[PDB]
């Protein structure tokens, strides 16, 4: 474990090539800690390491950068991962959260209620995801691709993720969906990335980077879950917290990617390939209007 | 003429010997930073805290409205940087300390300004 100074351990490819059946996950590490930074909280850290690990991607970086940033909440009020976010985004990015319970936050804009109530007009560079529905770990039973609010992120990614734009998604071994690997094909490259703050726990990142649109790679949802756990269960991350005592190169790169507004039609291979470096993103550049449905009731 | 006054409310709960708002969102950074006050990503030097200013404000906290007419909060989506001797309390800190207009440091704590 040359690992133990990386923010944390991707999904190797030969593991994405396989096809093993589901078993239960196991964790030789279960119940160990990283010993954190005193008084730094584990979502801080665990969102630091998931972002230094984006800093190695191909994200685009427009300038109006747009982000969103579900499940955002936590049981104290407060945010603490979009706080890691807007320190790692660049200043002036538009950053929109969302959680089913009240909290407050550094967002730029925040709006509370189950996530399906949220509508968007724009689209968006970058979606976060951290929602988890601690009722699936339930270990007594059948571990089937969850739906609830899964559901919701695989039509967000399919209408409002512009093209090249990236997601990073929570997900764990009872807490998954196979549209959503699925949907992992859809990019020009993804991974299941694993924070080694966290590593004693079977949660990872699904992470797909730079949006295409269109199916790049045919997926098996199921399999690919059932690789995933192959992968962790034979393969213990050693706890560590290295990485997060070098701030020094944290700030996403600011890279002015162009973006463009182009009928769907004039996707030609050309723009797919810029699609698939980071350098481009097709979305349009109007103002960002979100609302949030309103049940009424006596 | 009834306002509530919750600044006052805190301060004398701290007085009587209460336990200090938690949960206060502290971040990493290298604390190699300017060390003023209130800025837009964190800027603690090696004396300094770094946290997210949502989570350090009393109004936002307390479910209130802010102390002025256009109900506007200066911290919400900035950083607020403390001195690492009072990181205890934050919102208490914020709420009793003044942010110097021209140097940008918090009087009493780095601005040098006065000799
Ligand atoms: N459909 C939705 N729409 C909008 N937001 C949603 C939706 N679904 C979930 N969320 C939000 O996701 C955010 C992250 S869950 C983090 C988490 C992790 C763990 C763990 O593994 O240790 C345990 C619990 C837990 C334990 C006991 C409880 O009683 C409740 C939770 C919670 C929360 O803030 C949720 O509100
Ligand atoms: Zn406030
Ligand atoms: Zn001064």
């Amino acid at each position: 474990s040359s690992q133990a100074w990386q923010p944390g351990v991707a999904m190797p490819n030969l593991y994405k090539m396989q096809r093993m059946l589901l078993e239960k996950c196991d964790l030789q590490n279960y119940g160990d800690s990283a010993t954190l930074p005193k008084g730094i909280m584990m979502n801080v850290a665990k969102y630091t390491q998931l972002c230094q690990y984006l800093n190695t991607l191909t994200l685009a970086v427009p300038y109006n950068m747009r982000v969103i940033h579900f499940g955002a909440g936590s049981d104290k009020g407060v945010a603490p991962g979009t706080a890691v976010l807007r320190q790692w985004l660049p200043t002036g990015t538009l950053l929109v959260d969302s959680d089913l319970n009240d909290f407050v936050s550094d967002a730029d804009s925040t709006l509370i209620g189950d996530c399906a109530t949220v509508h968007t007009a724009n689209k968006w560079d970058l979606i976060i995801s951290d929602m988890y529905d601690p009722k699936t770990k339930n270990v007594t039973k059948e571990n089937d691709s969850k739906e609830g609010f899964f559901t919701y992120i695989c039509g967000f990614i399919q209408q409002k993720l512009a093209l090249g734009g990236s997601v990073a998604i929570k997900i764990t071994e009872h807490s998954w969906n196979a549209d959503l690997y699925k949907l992992m094909g859809h990019f020009a490259w993804w991974t299941a990335f694993v924070t080694n703050v966290n590593a004693s726990s079977s949660e990872a990142f699904l992470i797909g980077c730079n949006y295409l649109g269109k199916p790049r790679e045919q997926i098996d949802g199921y399999v690919m879950h059932a690789n995933y756990i192959f992968w962790r269960n034979t393969n213990p991350i050693q706890l560590s917290s290295y990485s997060l005592f070098d701030m020094s190169k944290f700030p996403l790169k600011l890279r002015g990617t162009a973006v463009m507004s182009l009928k769907e039609g004039q996707i030609n291979d050309m723009i797919l390939s810029l699609l698939s470096k980071g350098r481009l993103i097709i979305r349009e550049n109007n103002r960002v209007v979100i609302s949030s449905d309103v049940l009424v009731n006596n | 003429a009834f306002a509530v006054d919750a600044a006052k409310a805190y301060k004398d709960y701290l007085a009587s010997g209460g336990q200090p708002i938690t949960n206060c969102v502290k971040m990493l950074c290298t604390h190699t930073g300017t060390g003023q006050a209130i800025t837009v990503t964190p800027e603690a030097n090696m004396d300094q805290e770094s946290f997210g200013g949502a989570s350090c404000c009393l109004y936002c906290r307390c479910h209130i409205d802010h102390p002025n007419p256009k109900g506007f909060c200066d911290l919400k989506g900035k950083y607020v940087q403390i001195p690492t001797t009072c990181a205890n309390d934050p919102v208490g800190f914020t709420l009793k300390n003044t942010v110097c207009t021209v140097c940008g440091m918090w009087k009493g704590y780095g601005c040098s300004c006065d000799q």
